[PDB]
DNA sequence: ACAGGATGTATATATGTGACACGTGCCTGGAGACTAGGGAGTAATCCCCTTGGCGGTTAAAACGCGGGGGACAGCGCGTACGTGCGTTTAAGCGGTGCTAGAGCTGTCTACGACCAATTGAGCGGCCTCGGCACCGGGATTCTCCAG
DNA sequence: CTGGAGAATCCCGGTGCCGAGGCCGCTCAATTGGTCGTAGACAGCTCTAGCACCGCTTAAACGCACGTACGCGCTGTCCCCCGCGTTTTAACCGCCAAGGGGATTACTCCCTAGTCTCCAGGCACGTGTCACATATATACATCCTGT
């Protein structure tokens, strides 16, 4: 019933509602105006799909609230599967384990894919019989279409007698390491046996990101990315010659490369030992195009009192193209907050759709949003079925917004 | 049901035969209107040493092609009813409805 | 539950007997029990239907004298 | 070797069945107002049972084993059935060309249907006691070596 | 092909157990007597098939000839059911609480359904065309012939 994804902050954002020449639709694919930024995180879509200039850096600036977040989920959706789009808050880098400039170059790496394709041969039938003369043996396998006899050699039977498959089990046997897998005992966890050939060979392609290579080639069974044991992999040394190594799979017919997409969070947060790295990072071939936001302005730069736009340098600054998002009007905020209602199961009068407009555009955006689930099962306590002004206005004296409750601190408390 | 192996070999011997009958390998009638023996001249008194006996070559070392018995292309599979290898679903039903427990060839 | 074991082998052993047979397969008494499952759980899926129709619940020998009536097995002893 | 007529032949055009879609009229549904009777809906009676856990005892299964005698395949071989073929038999695809004989319409009784009586089957309730069902032999009669 | 056993039947007479039969006593359901609309039967009338041909065409049934392939018998031997004796076990008990679960009967009552209207609209029937099949001009198109 409930999946373990249910219904967040930016679940009405199903991609850029853009045309086929990157014009933005009044509200389309749940965006709601935000024309010009829009367009803009459509073009860097697009030159980001194209794939050939890379080591580029976009920053969404603009009002606190201003979708910075939803073009970016917005962005990542467009993009779909099979790219990958890294998204990390910028105190995500600050670890223990790893240097923040560790991490940063680790980040850039996973947000860097690379295509590999394979041809291996996949079985897929049903057991009839399993023999073993302690040792040389025969199998038997059952499709709904045809059934065939099979010589267990040392492996097959060596790795048979480890698992516990039986006769009368639909399996899985991958002929060039014969891995076994039971997708359900029986007919009817049971499951019917499969259809179509027995042994039929399928294609397999694989999107592993350098990250995932250079943790694969590190160690002894080094995959440990599972849990991120490794504390920094050896720079220029492990590093730089799967840089070469893939350079050869490419132009070869071997693998191509995918430019993924990094979204960090709050750069703001980002030390100036950070913002020098970002200097040269984004000058390299492997380097992915990458989008970031900041609802500061000119304030101090985390490492030093210098003010700057955003928190970062200028050094920086002059290295990226700034997106500012521009502030909400009465249209465009009704619009958004009638998106998030369809969004989820509620349904407000047009009354309480105009209340609700007022009093996200008097204190702020986000409240009005947040309040609509509020007053939904404000009025399911009543019994009613509609969402009324009066639920809407219960709710907005229950909970207190921080314009407000700002205001309340007539009374001193702890400090 | 399923076969036993003695007739899968019978059937392979008796096809190895066949393929050096020379007269005529399926119906030698056409026509019926110092008569030395056949080979059992020394077939019935095989010496030792050299001979057509110890001039055999014997098994491989290179292990035999699994090769379909229908269409002659590579087959991964075996039938069940007497062995004999076959490619796709289309080669299984073309040989069970040509040779099964039942027909050899 | 899976009683249907309760059609053991002498059973069904003499219920050929009485049809003539004097020599049995093995695997003869494996169909058998399949045979005997389906055909019940269709009389009895009548009869059951037959009940629940009248509102009762107990399913009176007069209804499985129908179902069987409704199979062509009509059965003579038990009321019709 | 050629220039033109004398035959074919697919090609394109106007004419034959069928089957769907339309268009009238006349029966069959629909709509309505009464009058039971049927069935729903409790409320009582009579069954005769109800379940868990557990101890006991006897035969019906359940199992072991030998082994025999059948279930299978191979071999062979001799009909015998399909496979062409040349013949000829007779279906059948259109016709003509009557007449029984469906199918109908009308008319008008005998023939059912209630129906309120009347009452004698027939149904249940007991009682009784021959008649099957089982014991106990005692012959007989198959089955199985065993010669 | 008998013996020679050896179980299995199976006569045949015996004896209580309990269903089969009978008798009694009411209840109800078939009979009686009489009235009342239909059912359908029967006497026409129509016209649709059904039958009966006949001819021309030719598919087809058919006989024959002629192998090959399949049928039947034979054989070998080798597994897997039969016969029968032992251990196992489930199926009968009996036990020991204390009461209901559910077909069965019955009485109001009341919605639902028959009956019986009058209509009018929706579905059998007649007619209008349109998709596929058919048969025929025709503009070249390939041998034949003067030349
Ligand atoms: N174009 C848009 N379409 C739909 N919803 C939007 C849009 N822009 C903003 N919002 C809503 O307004 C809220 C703004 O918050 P957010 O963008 O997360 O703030 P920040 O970007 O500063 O973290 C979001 O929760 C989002 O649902």
């Amino acid at each position: 019933v409930t999946r373990i994804e249910r219904i967040g902050a930016h679940s009405h954002i199903r991609g850029l509602g853009l045309d086929d020449a990157l014009e933005p639709r009044q509200a389309s694919q749940g965006m709601v105006g935000q024309l010009a930024a829009r367009r803009a995180a459509g073009v860097v879509l697009e030159m980001i799909r194209e794939g050939k200039i890379a080591g580029r850096a976009v920053l969404i600036a603009g009002q606190p609230g201003t979708g910075k977040t939803a073009i970016a989920m917005g962005m990542a959706q467009a993009l779909g599967p099979d790219t990958p789009f890294t998204a990390i808050a910028g105190s995500e880098i600050f670890s223990l384990e790893m240097s923040k400039t560790e991490a940063l170059t680790q980040a850039f790496r996973r947000s860097i894919g690379v295509r590999i394709k394979e041809e291996t041969e996949i079985i897929e039938g049903e057991v009839v019989e399993i023999q073993i003369d302690r040792k040389v043996g025969k199998l038997t396998l059952k499709t709904t279409e045809m059934e065939t006899i099979y010589d267990l050699g040392t492996k097959m039977i060596e790795s048979l007698t480890k698992d516990k498959v039986q006769a009368g089990d639909v399996i899985t046997i991958d002929k060039a390491t014969g891995k076994i897998s039971k997708l359900g005992r029986s007919f009817t966890k049971f499951v019917q046996c499969p259809d179509g050939e027995l042994q039929k060979r399928k294609e397999v392609v694989h999107t592993v990101s350098l990250h995932e290579i250079d943790v694969i080639n590190s160690r002894t069974q080094g995959f440990l990315a599972l849990f991120s044991g490794d504390t920094g992999e050896i720079k220029s040394e492990v590093r730089e010659q799967i840089n070469a190594k893939v350079a050869e799979w490419r132009e070869e017919g071997k693998a191509e490369i995918i430019p993924g997409v990094l979204f960090i969070d709050e750069v703001h947060m980002l030390d100036i030992e950070s913002f020098s790295f970002l200097n040269r990072a984004l000058e390299s071939d492997m380097a992915p195009v990458l989008i970031m936001a900041t609802n500061r302005g000119i304030t101090r730069i985390r490492g030093t009192s210098y003010q700057s736009p955003h928190g970062i340098p200028i050094d920086l600054l002059d290295r990226l193209l700034i997106v500012s998002t521009t502030p909400y009007s009465e249209k465009d905020t009704k619009q958004i907050l009638r998106i998030r209602c369809e969004e989820e199961d509620v349904e407000m009068s047009e009354d309480a759709y105009t209340v609700l407009t007022r009093i996200g555009l008097e204190t702020s955006l986000r409240y009005a949003i947040q309040l609509i689930t509020a007053a939904s099962l404000v009025c399911r306590k009543r019994k009613g079925t509609e969402v009324q002004v009066d639920d809407i206005k219960r709710v907005y004296s229950l909970f207190l917004d921080e314009s407000r409750s700002t205001q309340y601190m007539k009374e001193y408390q702890d400090a | 049901r399923v076969l036993d192996r003695a007739a899968r070999q019978r059937r392979i011997n008796r096809q190895l035969e066949a393929l050096e009958n020379d007269n005529f390998q399926d119906d030698p009638h056409a026509g019926l209107p110092n008569f030395q023996a056949l080979l059992e001249e020394q077939n019935l008194s095989v010496a030792e040493g050299p001979n057509y006996l110890t001039a055999c070559a014997g098994p491989p070392s290179r292990p035999q092609r699994p090769f379909c018995a229908v269409c002659g292309f590579p087959s991964p599979y075996t039938c069940v009813s007497c062995g004999a290898r076959y490619c796709t679903v289309r080669c299984l039903g073309t040989h069970q409805e040509t040779r099964c427990l039942k027909w050899t060839v | 539950r899976d009683n249907i074991q309760g059609i053991t082998k002498p059973a069904i052993r003499r219920l050929a007997r009485r049809g003539g047979v004097k020599r049995i397969s093995g695997l003869i008494y494996e169909e058998t029990r399949g045979v005997l499952k389906v055909f019940l759980e269709n009389v009895i899926r009548d009869a059951v239907t037959y009940t629940e129709h009248a509102k009762r619940k107990t399913v009176t020998a007069m209804d499985v004298v129908y179902a069987l009536k409704r199979q062509g097995r009509t059965l003579y002893g038990f009321g019709g």
